[PDB]
């Protein structure tokens, strides 16, 4: 097979800046005819692959001139000059010269952005979940940047870090932010032995912890 | 053209 | 315009058979060769082989000869992929792709989850409290997918569904919607969650607690 190794695996880049992504094949992908059926696809979260470049350097129809491709025989590069927020996605190279056709493991484009403090909300368990003997407390920390954010739950003043599940959205395509959910699930028994539940977020946009609570 | 029903020219 | 629409998510037990349709519209089906490519969650894309829509002759890649059949219905502009004696390892999204000098049009995608684990309906919980953030917590379902919408989709803005996390055999996920304060509760906010594998759809209206 022709191994296709792709670098970088992640590529944070500023808006406006240039970006290159390279792919190396393990043997030449020049077809016996002399042509090189080499292509770049972008796939956005929740979307089918998008054809960017074919035959090493030809932009497909309606593709922005900021995208361009280069390389010969075993080494190729895609350049995005001026990264826009919309170029969020994962880029994959493909060779279609030798059967079987193989793809690169992909490169994730991450956009470095100006900073944004999260909007945080915490929710009590619902009566329906307490009637099932379970109490999950949920905290939302929506539309922030950077993605590095440390969240700590506290229960009557003391940290708890068992029964915590975090989930992160992909980076938003229009305004480039991340959002996150953090749930504390407690058994109802443990829930009714306590009074204050605190979701608190440490993020570089703040010098204070951002704290949200409620009391039973 | 591998995998395709399309035609392409050779390259000397 | 040109579309390659695929059938929806299938949940299968190991040893079963699936057939995935690829219906092409907007172009003459017999003039472009069709590929089928597997995208494993995490591990990336493998090309499976192709079938010449003119000759009807199929080409399978070495690691897919055997249990995989590409077939055609050309009066219906549809390509089919059949996978027999389904192994666990076949859980992936499958794509049909039209190719000329490139794959310019890719099908919608069909996820197959092969699993001897039992389908379990969600418990969905309302999360009640300028702008107000409301939630729906969806807990303990298997398998994926689950679709969450807000007011049967007419409340698209301000919404976020976080990826499902697996813990136990089961999944959980949250969705949130931010609306104007002078709206909730005047103007009803309902969370709707359909889980195809258990044929269930639950609708939860967020009410002041």
């Amino acid at each position: 097979d022709v191994l296709m190794t792709q670098t970088p695996l992640s590529l944070p880049v500023s808006l406006g800046d240039q970006a290159s992504i390279s792919c190396k094949s393990s043997q030449s992908i020049v077809h016996s005819s002399g042509n090189t059926y080499f292509e770049w696809y972008l796939q956005k979260p929740g979307q089918s692959p998008k054809l960017l470049i074919y035959k090493v350097s030809n932009r497909f129809s309606g593709v922005p001139d900021r995208f361009s491709g280069s390389g010969s025989g075993t080494d190729f590069t895609l350049k995005i000059s001026r990264v826009e927020a919309e170029d969020l996605g994962v880029y994959y190279c493909f060779q279609g010269s030798h059967i079987p056709f193989t793809f690169g493991s992909g490169t994730k484009l991450e956009i470095k952005r100006a900073d944004a403090a999260p909007t945080v909300s915490i929710f009590p368990p619902s009566s329906e979940q307490l009637t099932s003997g379970g109490a999950s407390v949920v905290c939302f920390l929506n539309n922030f940047y950077p993605k590095d954010i440390n969240v700590k739950w506290k229960i009557d003043g003391s940290e708890r870090q068992n029964g915590v599940l975090n989930s992160w959205t992909d980076q938003d395509s229009k305004d480039s932010t991340y959002s996150m959910s953090s749930t504390l699930t407690l058994t109802k028994d443990e829930y009714e032995w306590h009074n204050s539940y605190t979701c608190e977020a440490t993020h570089k946009t703040s010098t204070s912890p951002i704290v949200k609570s409620f009391n039973r | 053209v591998p995998g395709s029903q399309h035609i392409d020219s050779q390259k000397k | 315009q040109i579309q390659l629409v695929q059938s929806g998510p299938e949940l299968k037990t190991p040893g079963e058979t699936v057939r995935i349709s690829c219906k092409a519209s907007g172009y003459t089906f017999t003039t472009y060769g069709m590929s089928w490519v597997k995208q494993t969650p995490g591990k990336g894309f493998k090309w499976m082989g192709w079938i010449n829509t003119y000759s009807g002759v199929p080409t399978y890649a070495d690691d897919f000869k055997g249990r995989f059949a590409f077939s055609l219905e050309t009066s219906a502009s549809t390509a089919y992929l059949q996978i027999n004696n389904l192994k666990n390892e076949d859980t992936a999204t499958y794509f049909c792709a039209r190719r000329s000098w490139y794959f310019d049009v890719w099908g919608t995608g069909t996820t197959v989850t092969v699993s001897s684990a039992k389908t379990t309906p969600p418990s969905v919980y309302p999360l009640a409290p300028s702008m107000v953030t409301l939630g729906c917590l969806v807990k303990g379902y298997f398998p994926e997918p689950v679709t969450v919408t807000w007011n049967s989709g007419s409340l698209s803005s301000g919404v976020h569904t976080f990826p499902a996390v697996l813990q136990s055999d089961l999944y959980t996920l949250s969705s949130s919607v931010t609306v104007p304060s002078s709206p909730r509760p005047s103007e009803t906010v309902t969370c709707n969650v359909a889980h195809p594998a258990s044929s269930t759809k639950v609708d939860k209206k967020i009410v002041p607690r």
